[PDB]
């Protein structure tokens, strides 16, 4: 049945995870009690991918909510979406990772890993044919970043051949140790992640600033994307039905699996397919502080939803590919996979989601690497990390590793013939 | 009777299989029950070639001699739940739990190797019910993971366990208009390599050709797989017509080899079909087979040279009109025929009229023709996929997926060198 | 070279500290005893000195503790004790306390932690050859081999590499290796050679190449012909190296 086990790590991961579940709940025609009230069959077909059928007929998310601190997890508890969540799928410690990667990856986080691992093992046992895991977290914090990347590695040790998708929120210059946490996590993602959707918190803020937004306003934006990103996974289906098919199509090289994401429409009367398409590829619609025009597209997985003709979408996507042929590498025939789904979001007529493996994402890492090197050269804040069990060479590793990532992304930008 | 077992692998093979067996069942007056239509007594085909493809149980039911194989239950579940759920025995439909994910490696080395035991078992069970098993019809895609990996794996084993039995392959060549993956050129080259020696005759089906045919002839702005399969099933039906009914040529899986292939490697005939008309004469359809827009593979038949040929006519046909049409092609000169071919064109007639399903967009025709020609212009198909392959492989793009699934990276080279050889052997034999 | 004692030099609160829920207590307890004692040790006294508890504690930390720093420390201490106690001091009773935990924790990836585990494993195997012609250490051989079938690809790599080391460094016959050959070694080696990941397939090639160098190219000829032509050629090429 190709089930997916969701894991929400940290305050960010749990609030984005909540918004996500709260969003896809509606698209599948589900109450917040788990009962199905949809008026279509498409909503019920691939329903068990993310949801578990409780004997009562209700549908419970296959989610595991993890946080070293009981703060945010208690907020999700007595929320609307907190009703259908399985009580014993709430994992929480007494301490906190104090916004340092070390406390999450080696110390306090390392002590809670085995308790969550038990629950995912119980979930995985109740899967007809588990396909992989999906993780929501912030790379800027301590729990989501540190314990998340720890959990990823420990998950691969026990499930070597299951897919590993990640929704990672990058921090923006806006909490003084985020370049450390982020760089240390990216080093883990490049080694132990099959798919990483980079959600720059700067881009979310900029876009919401629709006309200062709160985290909730950002989360709706994130939740809208994730819904769109996972349209191929939650509806049948033809293109990129599995996490695996998607990875094969989006990943030309092993350590180049960090994807930009574009979404449309945003705005603050109905659009045309060309407008929806042009808006999608727009740099103002990218969920990452990086202009796609400064790089090349290695691959693309465009997902359209709603009342649209398959032909009109394909004709338009092809027209864009021909016109902007310079922004696509020539040594990969048919970079862009275009899918279409009848089920629209709510409340919209049509929408388009845009997963890209653009080389311009090097601007994201290159930006953090500068903030990382700025601090590291002064040996700043290291005490808070090395007192937990880390060494300086671990920082230098993550730095040079992320540098090699930029060099790699740049290397294929220039590739000829 | 000389039975023929039809094996289908992957989504394309199984969906094409559905369209084929739906048409077969109509052309022989058999309902989706497996029972005969109202007031028939016996199926239209036999007593003759009907038992070739169907099996009579003894209690008034007729079962297709077919095997569906896929590494995901999705496509086959549509068969298990569809209106033809009773046509096939539940044992004939085999499904896994996780697919090959557009990857030839996990279809050949990893996941496809898990189901292989079951398939070969059902095949043996089906083969044991045959008084004289003639061979196999292998239908699959070369762009998929299960169609390519498990498919070539199955041909390899079939050659081993059934060495004296022939195998005709129906390979779906990938097209960008309906592509499902970026690494389809990889899978296609690999499959060609590992099946170049485990198939007596291979009929290539370029989806780009069928797509354009549905778009031009039938006037469909965006044909679905269902549109493609309806046309494909019409061609496959025409080819297997001589076997399933009374024919004067290609009435044997072995006669395809004899009449079309000069050397073992040169076993890739170019198929042509006419007429293709929407619901909305012999001389004309015969001449249409030698024009660019009537082939199953995107190419210009007027280019390259013909080495062998088999014109298979169907329906209301009189030998006079075809004898005229054939000499018309020779005399006024579309030759373009190699100087070392002794007897030129071989003719075949099957008076059974061609049939189109009601749930389709194809018009019922009085007479139709299908030409099977071993021409060198089919090398264009391999040339086009070769440029796709080389562009990506020059950068080792996506290769880590294959090498990461038990395959040795060397096989990319050996397979490409083999396809380059197949190309050379074709332009060289046309000389 | 005088012989020393170390059991009378533990922190008087070691037992409570090492068994503390606080990670810092366990790490400090180990690190203290290492710096103040085990590091400055050159020779140990086995006479009227029982290390069972201490090694049992270490072995427990190595197997079940989550804090990899404490794991690295325990493995370093076990390696110190074993090398400085030597044989027949470090008995098989002591080996059984720490060998399986180490084999289980080869799953670790962190360079400093896995280096400690490897050193400990190699030191114990140095004094106790798993392939001994006496056949006394076959229990350890079964342990390695059973771990070369582990679900975790990292453990398969580390243990198969350990197994290869035992084969290479063997210089006292191969009678113990011949018995387990066709029924235990080869069936496992084939799984390694045919693994999905190329990093593991390489280790397999090395293993088969070593087996070929020892028992000859001929005795496996029926087995090699079953592999892929390219996997077979890889081994053929590796044998030359
Ligand atoms: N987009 C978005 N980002 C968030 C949200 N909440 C937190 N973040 C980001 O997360 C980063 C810090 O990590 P947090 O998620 O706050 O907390 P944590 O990672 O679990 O670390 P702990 O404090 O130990 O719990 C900040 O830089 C924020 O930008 C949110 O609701 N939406
Ligand atoms: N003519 C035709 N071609 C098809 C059909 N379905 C898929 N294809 C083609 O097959 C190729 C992909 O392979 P699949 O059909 O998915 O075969 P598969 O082995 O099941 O692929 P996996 O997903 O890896 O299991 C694409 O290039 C399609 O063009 C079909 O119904 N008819
Ligand atoms: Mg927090
Ligand atoms: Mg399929």
């Amino acid at each position: 049945m190709r089930e997916i086990i969701h894991i929400s790590t940290g305050q960010c991961g749990n609030q984005i995870g909540a918004a996500f579940w709260e969003t896809i709940c509606g698209e599948h025609g589900l109450d917040f009690n788990g009962t199905y009230h949809g008026h279509d069959d498409i909503q019920k077909e691939r329903l068990n991918v993310y949801f578990n059928e409780a004997s009562s007929g209700k549908w419970v998310p296959r989610s595991i909510n993890v946080d070293l601190e009981p703060g945010t997890i208690d907020a999700v508890r007595n929320s609307a979406i907190g009703n259908l969540f399985r009580p014993d799928n709430y994992i929480f410690g007494q301490s906190s990772a104090g916004n340092v990667w070390a406390k999450g990856h080696y110390t306090e986080g390392a002590e809670l890993v085995d308790s969550v691992m038990d629950v995912i093992r119980r979930e995985a046992e109740g899967c007809d044919s588990l396909q992989g895991f999906q993780i929501t977290h912030s790379l800027g914090g301590g729990t989501g970043s540190g314990m998340g990347t720890l959990l990823i590695s420990k998950i691969r040790e026990e499930f070597p051949d299951r897919m590993m998708a990640t929704f990672s929120v990058l921090p923006s210059p806006k909490t003084r140790v985020e370049p450390y946490n982020a760089t240390l996590s990216v080093h883990q993602l490049v080694e132990h992640s099959d798919e990483t959707f980079c959600i720059d918190n700067e881009a979310l803020y900029d876009i919401c600033q629709l006309k200062q937004p709160s985290y909730g306003d950002l989360n709706n934006l994130v939740s809208s994307v994730m819904s769109g990103v996972t349209t191929s996974l939650r509806y049948p289906g033809q293109l990129n039905s599995d996490l695996r098919k998607l990875a094969v199509n989006l990943v030309p090289f092993p350590r180049l699996h960090f994807f930009m994401v574009g979404y449309a429409p945003l705005t603050a009367r109905s659009l045309t397919v060309p407008e929806l398409t042009q808006q999608m590829f727009d740099a103002k619609n990218m969920m990452a502080a990086a202009d796609p025009r400064n790089g090349r597209y290695l691959t693309v997985a465009a997902f359209f939803r709603g009342k649209v003709s398959v032909k009109e979408v394909e004709d338009e996507m092809h027209k864009v590919q021909s016109k902007n042929s310079d922004y696509f590498v020539e040594w990969i025939p048919n970079n862009v996979q275009t899918a279409v789904c009848s089920v629209a979001p709510q409340g919209l007529d049509m929408a388009a989601t845009f997963i890209a493996n653009s080389t311009s994402i090097q601007e994201l890492f290159k930006r953090v690497g500068d903030q990382f090197s700025a601090m590291f050269k002064r040996k700043a804040f290291l005490h808070w990390y090395t007192s937990e069990g880390m060494d300086e060479l671990e920082f230098s590793e993550a730095e040079s590793n992320m540098n090699d990532l930029v060099s790699e992304y740049q290397q294929y930008q220039e590739a000829t013939v | 009777m000389r039975e023929v077992i039809s094996i289908n692998v992957g989504q394309a093979g199984c969906q094409i299989g559905n369209a084929c067996w739906e048409l077969y069942s109509l052309e022989h007056g058999i309902k989706p029950d497996g029972h005969l239509e109202d007031g028939l007594s016996k199926p239209k085909g036999g007593e003759e070639g009907f038992s070739t493809f169907f099996h009579e149980t003894g209690y008034g039911k007729f079962v297709p001699r077919a095997i569906y194989v896929d590494l995901e239950p999705n496509v086959i579940d549509e068969v298990r739940n569809g209106p033809y759920k009773d046509l096939f025995h539940p044992e004939q439909l085999i499904s896994g739990k996780e697919d090959a994910a557009n990857n030839y490696a996990r279809g050949h080395y990893t996941v496809g190797r898990e189901i292989l035991g079951d398939v070969l078992d059902r095949i043996r069970k089906l083969a044991d019910q045959c008084d004289g098993l003639q061979g196999f019809l292998f239908t699959h895609s070369l762009g998929g993971g299960t169609g390519s990996g498990l498919g070539s794996l199955l041909l390899e084993e079939l050659s081993a366990e059934y060495g004296k039995k022939s195998k005709l392959e129906f390979a779906v060549y990938p097209a960008p208009q309906v592509s499902t993956s970026v690494v389809e050129p990889y899978n296609t080259v690999l499959t060609t390599h590992t099946t170049l020696e485990h198939a007596d005759c291979t009929f290539m089906v370029d989806n780009e050709a069928i797509y354009d045919m549905c778009k031009r002839n039938l006037d469909i702005p965006r044909p679905s797989f269902a549109n493609l399969n309806n046309l494909i099933a019409q061609v496959v039906s025409s080819v297997t017509a001589s076997l399933r009914f009374d024919g004067s040529l290609n009435v044997d899986l072995n006669e395809f080899q004899t009449n079309l292939v000069p050397y073992p490697r040169i076993h890739f005939p170019l198929v042509s079909y006419s007429p293709v008309l929407s619901k909305s004469s012999v001389s004309e359809i015969t001449n249409a087979c030698f024009e660019p827009g009537n082939q199953m593979v995107k190419c210009d038949p007027r280019d390259g040279k013909y080495m062998a040929t088999c014109l298979l006519y169907r329906g209301d046909v009189v030998t006079r009109d075809v004898q005229r049409a054939v000499e018309q092609v020779k005399n006024k000169k579309t030759v373009q025929l190699v100087d070392w071919c002794p007897t030129g064109f071989k003719i075949g007639i099957c008076y059974e009229p061609p049939t189109a399903t009601p749930n389709s967009q194809l018009a019922t025709v009085d007479r139709a023709v299908c030409m099977l020609s071993n021409t060198t212009s089919i090398a264009e198909a391999w040339k086009r996929i070769d440029r796709k392959f080389d562009l990506m492989y020059a950068k080792r793009a996506f290769v880590h997926w294959y090498v990461g699934e038990g395959m040795e990276e060397g096989e990319f080279t050996e397979a490409r060198e083999d396809l380059a050889a197949l190309e050379r052997d074709y332009i060289e034999v046309g000389a | 070279l005088p012989e020393e004692t170390i059991l009378d030099k533990l922190p008087k609160d070691f037992q409570e500290r090492i068994t503390s829920s606080k990670w810092k207590d366990r790490v400090e307890a180990l690190e203290e005893f290492w710096d103040s004692v085990l590091s400055q040790t050159k020779k140990l006294k086995s006479t009227s000195q029982n290390y069972s508890n201490l090694l049992g504690i270490y072995g427990h930390i190595i197997q079940k503790d989550a804090n990899i720093q404490a794991v690295a420390l325990a493995a370093q201490s076990v390696e110190l004790i074993c090398d400085k106690l030597k044989t027949p001091g470090f008995s098989k009773d002591y080996v059984s306390l720490v060998f399986t935990p180490l084999l289980d924790r080869t799953k670790e990836k962190k360079p400093s932690v896995i280096e400690a585990i490897r050193k400990a494993l190699l030191t114990i195997c140095k004094y106790y050859d798993p392939l001994a012609s006496s056949g006394r250490n076959e229990d350890m051989l079964k342990d390695i081999l059973e771990h070369m079938k582990h679900k975790t690809p990292q453990i398969r790599m580390e243990c198969t590499q350990l197994f290869n080391a035992s084969m290479k460094e063997e210089k006292d016959g191969y009678s113990t290796l011949q018995r387990y050959l066709k029924d235990e070694v080869v069936p496992i080696v084939i799984q390694i050679v045919n693994d999905t990941q190329p990093a593991i397939r390489t280790i397999g090639f090395e293993s088969f190449a070593i087996l070929i160098k020892i028992f000859g190219m001929n005795t496996f000829v029926k087995t090699l012909e079953h592999l892929d032509n390219l996997k077979r050629k890889k081994i053929e090429e590796t044998v030359k190296t």
